[PDB]
């Protein structure tokens, strides 16, 4: 067939063309770190989180972007591949707020876990941190931007999967917010979903605010029944009683997204 | 402050108060209800807002290490104050 | 410590060491002196047991 | 260290031993109770520059069992060289 | 080997134990399935359960073995496995101051050969196995409870046994006398998922699917 | 000791009572002053050495008879050298930090924690989800003041 | 290196043996017993006078549960929970929600203390210094409900024991 | 052989009083049962290796003192001890067979860890 | 071969009367075996790579004392972990629990072009980046 | 695949003779049961309570499934012989403080949620 041959840390993989290095890298079970990157939206690569050491060349690839070429050794462990994950995430916690207790992504968040698989264990920073202004968007999604990664993983999905273009970057530079500019809601039938696919607790549901922590909840695989589409969600339950609604990931109905009504 | 239902059982600072059909207050009788009198909420309150000529100011809490950790708070809103989100405090920007 | 493959630094083992040796003292005290009480004498243990 | 001379002789004397020199009840060679701030060193990563944690990470290096043998001329081998017999105490070798 | 945080690795050990590894696979092929030295430099002999009399006798009492100290016998209940259980010898040598551990596994039907008289110490230690986990042990002098209560039901160190049981006793003053009633808890133990989504370890990855 | 040492009366409780051989003892898998009082010269503090043991100097008392007065014997002269392994302890004590200076196994100090975002991060996440730990089985054993503890953790 | 205990040969000299059998007929290591005993006679007693002297402390003692607050009376905790997730014996129950002033407070803080173990751990893990073990260790009660503390009873034990609290801190926090 | 010890230190293990005489009569013999075990199994050669370096040194130290640290196992009872349960192996060998091959290879995944 | 005379059974492995566990939970219960799902919150898949036992869950009502969730299920916090499905359902038949199983999902494989973002005549084009 | 070791039977009618012979031995020992515990049931009560646990485990074919109930009813007689059981163990074969749970639906539907 088309197939062209890459390795893995020296395992081979057979791989269509077009294929990414990320994505070579899961069919070995081997899931690369990623802030940006969703299967789901339009890959951005600008959280370069990703970066991957390819055998004799002098530079990392960003992983999520770069298409995988004949014959390349991907080295997913090396020093280079190591020390540029040290960096990046080093980079990201330069500026992010120490509201870990006071954040309701403490526990299952992304930028917790890479911490402290891919990254170091304490800080050289020794300056004043930024701090950026809340945003109302609406009686659903509490924003926290202080914490937002600039991911653009919101914009992607407000503008491709729920075709409204009101989220976006203003300024440049370290002073670059995610907002609405002006005073608007981002009310949409698939706006809670935003929450989900944002790495940190810079977006979080406000009826859950507070109420749980994710170590504590008992997870049931049930159906939601405010619609006929029939989208799989998680009941999160804490000592009998419902806290929150996830979806559950299908293919053929409903993605990995749900409706607000469901959620 | 502490409150009263009209049964006369104090209120707690959670809002929690048995009604008058609740079997549970007999656990009450020949005893007291513990409620403490200091709440948060109103003390909290009563503790002026600073003034602070910057647009970003920083609280730990006071005492250092002893406090919370240090967060950072931006001021640029002029039609609200900043709140620490661990103990509270308000700051506000020198006439902006 | 072996499963996860670090060390613990040299200050801690000495600390480990030193209270390794106290908690010796504290188990021989009990050991012999409830030992004695069993066979009859009774005072030993009232001794041993404010050290 | 209240008790007189004379009982001081008399405990002395029946247990055989000097006991006024070790008292087992303590005095003010106690340390004090209030003692002032310390102040703890730090470890040796506490680093700003080449400090990477690539290079000092103990779980990373951890690896799964070595097979030796596995079912899927030369000398006899014991597990490691013989105990080396002990030696009688310099100090006190008969209680 | 200077940094302060990371163990130190002795090689020399490592190799020597991998040497007699290889010598009790060449003297006992018959029972002998698999042989492995940890990076901890701990030697572990995996044998067919028809063969732990020959394997503990061998180690017992060969010249060079001389592993004359049991040091422990335990179970692990592994559900996903046919054998769920893995009956674990550790051995002690004076002689050449060293440790190994003998693996075997068995069923719940299946009966594992008695080690007493091999080791001595393994009477009590048979027996906490038979209470705890529910593996029968043949030939064995006297195999009762040894933990648990007197008409006691289930081997509660099996995976599949609740943390609080099937039964809780209290005093019936009605009877005079401390009755077993199915459990009730006033609070229920609140389940943890602490497991992390992400990748801990690579060295130990397993091949996909 | 002036008071069961010598005594005649303690002698006779103790004396030639619960004889153990050194083979039995061994194959019995005793351990700690129950091999040591019947002569069998092991101790894991001087064989398998563990922490600084292998940077003190001490003797390990050894019977002679196997009887309940020997390891009586061997538990008053061992209360001895732990006072003589103190004095070393105290003299030999090293100045450092108190807990491996790595801080996704050790939380990091409290004044760490409130300042930096990466310490934060380990405490909020040793104190809830906790450490991983490789796969794999050891069993580890001490010299435990009672005989050979160990642990055979998977 | 060892030493043996009891591996010695009485000499058989007549003088040694006399001595012997004076100590068999006479008793003289039976009266070292009693002299030793005669001894302690007339040594001061180790005993306190207890409840008007009690037994030192340090300030690390870890006696009953206290809920802490700010020096402006705020309360120091946030629901963060990871007292309730790193209590070895699950006494800690939390239940939390937004303040009527937005807050991120707790409307349950129990600590079934017949669960607890009284090791610190909570403290150690609380980032806030929120929950803390206070010096206090006589709280015995006649029923067993009077020790299913909840927030109430915590944020009590802590106006009542913050002066004393506080100064235990002071004097412990450069260790921890 | 020089004086006689009068205790081993090992309680219940009597002080032998012809070390030399007995070590040879109970190596002869291990070399006496290895041979009715097959030619090509290991544990004939190992143990015929080992046995034969014990004899030799036996035959060329008539003093006792000198020749427990060359055989460097501990006290010469001990030795003689286990001698003798070298000799209750082999015996025991013969009727076991482990030189044959492996009676049953495991399921696929019986020694796989983690789970 | 083995010398240890085995014995030839031929009938279902069934344990069920030597496990000691009550009637009540061996016939009404329901065992789910199958793979979690991932957490929708987080992008780790380490969670979904081990199949799952987990029993239907029974009532949990509030303490009258300080209302804390008591239940009388015994196996309310029993999750057992499988290599593979056809383990799960050995087990499961060996206990005589009834079972239902789920088919893995697994997410299937996309065309992800970073080229796309920006083309001349199709609706991927991003109007922000 | 159906080759396996067996514990004491080799078939059903080997493992049959070893259930009637525990079954004597437990009819034979209700009398003293009843008379050293100072039991208030009478004998054709605890008679009756042996042939119930009995005829629970009638639908058994397994001769290695049967072997382990011999053995764990030989060792509940033998407490019960040696008075290592209390007046409790015995007499927790009866449930005598449990109010009798509902069977049909009707009465399971009333009181809660369960089957
Ligand atoms: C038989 C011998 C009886 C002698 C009388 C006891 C005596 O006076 O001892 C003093 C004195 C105290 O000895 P100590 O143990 O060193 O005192 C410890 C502190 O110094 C003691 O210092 P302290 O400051 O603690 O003393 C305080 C103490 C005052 O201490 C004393 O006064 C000693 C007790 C006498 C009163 O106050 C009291 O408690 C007085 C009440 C004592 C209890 C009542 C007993 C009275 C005698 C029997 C009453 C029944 C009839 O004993 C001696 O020095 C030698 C006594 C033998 C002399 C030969 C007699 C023939
Ligand atoms: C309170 C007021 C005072 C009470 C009376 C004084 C206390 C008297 C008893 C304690 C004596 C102190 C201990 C002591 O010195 O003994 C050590 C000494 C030392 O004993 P030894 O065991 O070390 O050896 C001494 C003898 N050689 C060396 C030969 C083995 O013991 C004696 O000498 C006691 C001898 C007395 C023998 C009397 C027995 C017959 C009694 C007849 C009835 C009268
Ligand atoms: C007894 C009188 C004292 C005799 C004495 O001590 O003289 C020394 C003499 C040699 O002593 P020695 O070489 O050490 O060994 C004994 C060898 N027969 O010792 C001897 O040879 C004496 C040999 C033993 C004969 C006496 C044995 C019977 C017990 C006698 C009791 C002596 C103590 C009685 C109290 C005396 C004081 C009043
Ligand atoms: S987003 Fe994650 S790292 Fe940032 S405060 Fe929240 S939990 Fe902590
Ligand atoms: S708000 Fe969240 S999703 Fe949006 S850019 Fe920031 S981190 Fe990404
Ligand atoms: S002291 Fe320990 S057991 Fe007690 S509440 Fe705190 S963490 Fe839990
Ligand atoms: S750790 Fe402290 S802040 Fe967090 S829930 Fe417990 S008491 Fe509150
Ligand atoms: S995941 Fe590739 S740069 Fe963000
Ligand atoms: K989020
Ligand atoms: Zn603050």
């Amino acid at each position: 067939s088309n197939l062209i041959e890459v390795f893995v840390d020296g395992q081979s993989v057979m791989v269509e063309p077009g294929t990414t290095v990320l994505q070579a890298c899961e069919k070995v079970g081997m899931q690369i770190p990623r802030f940006c990157y969703h299967e789901r939206l339009s890959v951005a690569g600008n959280c370069r989180m990703c970066l991957v050491e390819i055998e004799k060349a002098p530079k990392v690839v960003a992983a999520c972007a770069m298409p995988v070429m004949k014959g390349w050794n991907i080295l997913t462990n090396s020093e280079k591949t190591k020390k540029a994950r040290e960096g990046v995430m080093e980079f990201l916690l330069a500026n992010h707020p120490l509201d870990c207790p006071i954040c309701d992504q403490g526990g299952e968040c992304d930028l917790q876990d890479q911490s402290m698989m891919f990254g170091s264990d304490r800080s050289r920073f020794l300056e004043g941190k930024r701090a950026v202004e809340d945003k109302n968007i609406g009686p659903l999604v509490k924003t926290i931007m202080t914490r937002c990664i600039q991911c653009t993983r919101c914009i992607r999905f407000a503008s491709e999967i729920a075709g409204v273009d009101d989220l976006g970057t203003t300024g440049r530079g370290n002073d670059m917010q995610v907002g609405t500019y002006i005073e608007k809601m981002f009310m949409s039938e698939l706006s809670g979903n935003i929450i989900d696919i944002c790495p940190v607790g810079a977006l979080t549901s406000k009826p859950y605010a507070f109420t749980a922590r994710p170590w504590e909840t008992r997870k049931t695989e049930s159906i939601d029944v405010m619609d006929a589409v029939g989208s799989n969600i998680v009941v999160s339950t804490r000592t009998g009683e419902v806290m929150r609604i996830l979806p559950r990931m299908h293919e053929d109905i409903n993605e990995e997204w749900i409706s607000d009504k469901t959620r | 402050g502490v409150r009263t239902s009209p049964t006369g059982e104090k209120v707690t600072h959670t809002g929690q108060v048995y009604d008058d059909g609740d079997y549970r207050k007999v656990r009450f009788v020949g005893r007291q209800k513990e409620v403490n009198e200091n709440f948060a909420i109103d003390l909290i309150a009563e503790q002026p807002v600073s003034q602070v000529g910057s647009r970003v100011i920083s609280c730990d809490g006071g005492g250092g290490a002893l406090g919370h950790p240090r967060v950072y708070i931006n001021l640029d809103k002029e039609t609200k104050t900043g709140t620490c989100g661990y103990c509270g405090l308000q700051f506000r920007q020198q006439h902006h | 410590e072996k499963l996860l493959n670090i060390r613990p630094p040299p200050r801690a083992q000495w600390i480990r060491v030193l209270f390794g040796e106290i908690t010796r003292l504290l188990n021989h005290i009990m050991a012999v002196t409830t030992h004695a009480l069993d066979i009859g004498a009774m005072t030993p243990f009232f001794w041993m047991f404010e050290e | 260290a209240s008790a007189t001379r004379f009982i001081q002789w008399l405990r002395n004397w029946a247990s055989g031993r000097d006991l006024q020199a070790k008292l087992q009840l303590r005095y003010q060679e106690i340390s004090k109770r209030t003692q002032p701030p310390p102040k703890l060193p730090v470890g040796p990563s506490h680093k700003l520059s080449n400090n990477y944690y690539c290079t000092r990470d103990g779980r990373r290096e951890a690896m799964p069992p070595s097979i030796v043998m596995s079912s899927q001329e030369k000398k006899a081998v014991s597990p490691a060289p013989p105990i080396k017999r002990w030696e009688l105490s310099q100090d006190e070798p008969y209680l | 080997d200077t940094r302060p945080t990371v163990r130190p690795r002795n090689d020399v050990a490592h190799k020597q134990l991998s040497a007699f590894g290889e010598y009790v696979a060449e003297i006992l092929p018959k029972y002998v399935q698999q042989v492995q030295v940890s990076c901890f430099n701990e030697l572990e002999i995996c044998i067919h359960p028809d063969g732990v009399i020959p394997v503990l006798t061998f180690l017992r009492d060969h010249s060079n073995a001389q592993f004359k100290s049991l040091a422990d016998l335990t179970a692990v209940d592994i559900p996903t496995r046919q054998n769920r259980f893995e009956i674990v010898y550790n051995l002690l040598s004076l002689r050449f101051n060293s440790r190994i551990r003998v693996k075997t596994y068995t069923d719940e039907l299946t009966p594992i050969e008695s080690s007493v008289p091999v080791y001595k110490a393994a009477n009590w230690y048979e027996r906490e196995i038979w209470d705890m986990f529910g593996v029968f042990f043949a030939n064995h002098p006297d195999l009762r409870r040894i933990l648990t209560d007197y008409g006691f039901e289930g081997h509660p160190f099996r995976k599949d046994f609740p943390l609080s049981g099937y039964v809780e006793l209290r005093y019936d003053d009605e009877v005079k006398r401390v009755v077993a009633e199915p459990v009730e808890l006033a609070q229920e133990f609140r389940k943890f998922d602490l497991n992390s989504p992400w990748e801990a370890f690579p060295a130990y990855r397993q091949p996909p699917e | 000791e002036e008071m069961l040492t010598n005594n005649r009366i303690w002698r006779n409780r103790t004396v030639d009572i619960g004889i153990v051989t050194a083979e039995d003892a061994l194959n019995y898998g005793f351990s700690g002053v129950m091999l040591r009082g019947s002569g069998i010269q092991w101790d894991l503090r001087k064989t398998q050495p563990y922490d600084v043991y292998d940077q003190v100097e001490f003797d390990v008392p050894i019977g002679s008879r196997g009887d309940c007065y020997d390891r009586y014997l061997c538990r008053v002269e061992e209360m001895r050298q732990s006072i003589r392994i103190i004095s070393q302890c105290l003299n030999k004590m090293p100045p450092g930090e108190i807990k491996v200076d790595d801080a996704k196994v050790s939380p990091p100090k409290r004044a760490e924690m409130k300042t930096s975002m990466e310490s934060l991060i380990h405490h909020f996440k040793l104190y809830t989800e906790g450490y991983q730990v490789p796969p794999g089985a050891t069993y580890t054993a001490i010299e435990a003041p009672k005989g050979e503890f160990g642990v055979y953790l998977v | 290196t060892y030493k043996y205990v009891n591996l010695r040969e009485p000499s058989m000299d007549m003088k040694s043996v006399t001595d012997r059998a004076a100590q068999t007929l006479l008793w003289t290591e039976l009266i070292r017993g009693l002299g030793m005993t005669l001894s302690y006679l007339f040594r001061e007693p180790a005993t306190i006078n207890y409840p008007f002297e009690k037994g030192p402390l340090s300030p690390r003692f870890r006696g009953e549960h206290a809920l802490r607050r700010y020096p402006s009376g705020e309360e120091r905790c946030i629901a963060c929970k990871l007292c309730e997730a790193v209590c070895p014996a699950q006494a800690i129950t939390i239940e939390a929600e937004p303040r009527a002033d937005g807050s991120r407070r707790t409307t349950r803080y129990d600590i079934d203390m017949t669960k607890c173990i009284y090791c610190g751990f909570c403290q150690e893990a609380c980032p806030v210094d929120a929950i803390v073990e206070g010096p206090n260790f006589e709280f015995s009660t006649e029923t067993h409900e009077e020790l299913l503390y909840n927030k109430e009873k915590l944020l009590n034990n802590g106006d009542k024991w913050e002066a004393e609290i506080a100064a235990n801190i002071q004097a412990d926090y450069l260790y921890r | 052989a020089g004086l006689l010890k009068k205790t081993t230190g090992l309680v219940g293990l009597a002080v032998c009083e012809t070390p030399h005489e007995r070590l040879k009569i109970l190596y002869t013999k291990i070399l006496d049962v290895l041979g009715h075990i097959p030619k090509n199994a290991a544990y004939r050669k190992y143990t015929e290796q080992i046995t034969n370096e014990k004899l030799s040194m036996v035959k060329a130290e008539p003093d006792v003192k000198k020749l427990e640290e060359r055989l460097q196992g501990g006290q010469i009872e001990e030795v003689i001890l286990q001698a003798e349960n070298e000799l209750s192996l082999a015996r025991k060998m013969i009727q076991w067979k482990p030189w044959e091959p492996l009676v049953e290879e495991p399921p696929a995944s019986q020694w796989k860890w983690p789970i | 071969t083995r010398d240890t005379q085995l014995i030839t059974v031929d009938e279902k492995l069934d344990i069920t009367t030597i496990t000691g566990v009550p009637e009540e939970h061996i016939k009404t219960r329901k065992a789910r075996i199958f793979v979690p799902a991932r957490n929708n919150m987080q992008s780790g898949v380490n969670n979904t790579k081990k199949w799952k036992m987990e029993f239907d869950t029974r009532e949990r009502w509030e303490n009258p004392l300080m209302g804390w969730a008591s239940t009388a299920d015994p196996l309310s916090n029993l999750v057992l972990t499988f290599s593979t499905k056809e383990d799960a359902v050995a087990f499961a038949e060996k206990n005589g629990w009834s079972y239902d199983v789920e088919e893995r999902k697994v997410p299937k494989p996309k065309s992800k072009s970073y080229g796309a973002n920006f083309s001349w005549n199709k609706r991927t084009r991003v109007s922000t980046k | 695949s159906t080759s396996v070791k067996p514990i004491f039977s080799r078939d059903m009618n080997e493992a049959k003779r070893r259930v009637r012979e525990l079954y004597r031995a437990w009819y034979r020992e209700v009398p003293n049961t009843v008379h050293l515990f100072q039991l208030d049931i009478s004998v054709k009560q605890g008679r009756d309570k042996v042939r119930e646990m009995f005829k629970k485990n009638a639908h058994i074919t397994d001769p290695r499934v049967v072997d382990l109930l011999v053995i764990k009813g030989k060792m509940e007689l033998e407490e019960t012989i040696k008075v290592w059981k209390q007046r409790t163990h015995v007499m927790r074969f009866f449930h005598e403080t449990e109010a009798p749970r509902p069977k049909d639906f009707l009465s399971k539907f009333y009181v809660g949620h369960d089957p």
